[PDB]
Parts: C-alpha cells; structure tokens; sequence
C-alpha cells in the first residue's frame, strides 16, 4: 500500500523573527576593517531574489 | 479577511517584538480551514460530526 520516492529537504530549518532564515557568518578582508566588510555585504543584498 | 489574514501572517509577528511594543490585539483573524458540517448530507450516509 506505500511507495517510495527520493525528493530533496534541509537537515536544519532556522528562522529570523518568526519568518524561515539563513545564517551568514564570514570576515573582512586581512588588513581592512570589521567595519567595511559591511559596506559590502549591503552592497550584494541588492542583487537579491526579491 | 484576506487583509486580516495578512496582518496576522505577515505584520503581528515583526510589531509584537518591535522595540517598545507590548500588548496588541488584532480587529479581525488568520485564515483556518473551516469546515461546515451538512446535517442532512451528514445523516444520508449514518455518519456523524465525531
């Protein structure tokens, strides 16, 4: 009465403020400034799935 | 309904853990299957709402 099939899930569902999420975590450039590897990554957030 | 639905869904959660913001309580609800129960078309096959 079953039958299987493979389909594709994550091994680990987070969430932001009640809404699913996706943690990034990485370092600025050796030299640079904690601070202006943030200029950054507001930059690539524009370039983003709507 | 459909402007309920998306306050409860998408704009309570990120209100309610908004900086200063304590109690609310929403004019309206989310969506829920709902599911009406036809007390003739119930007895025509001996079932019952259990």
């Amino acid at each position: 009465f079953a039958t299987g099939k493979w389909e594709y899930g994550s091994p680990k569902l987070e969430r932001y403020n009640g809404v699913p999420a996706m943690e990034i975590l990485g370092e600025p450039a050796p030299g640079l400034s904690s601070g202006d590897a943030m200029a950054a990554v507001e930059e690539i957030v524009k370039q983003l799935p709507k | 309904e459909d402007l309920s639905n998306y306050i409860v869904s998408n704009i309570q959660d990120p209100l309610s853990r908004t900086k200063g913001v304590g109690d609310f309580q929403v004019f309206g609800s989310q969506y829920s299957m709902r599911i009406w129960l036809d007390p003739a078309k119930l007895n025509s096959y001996q079932l019952t709402p259990g």
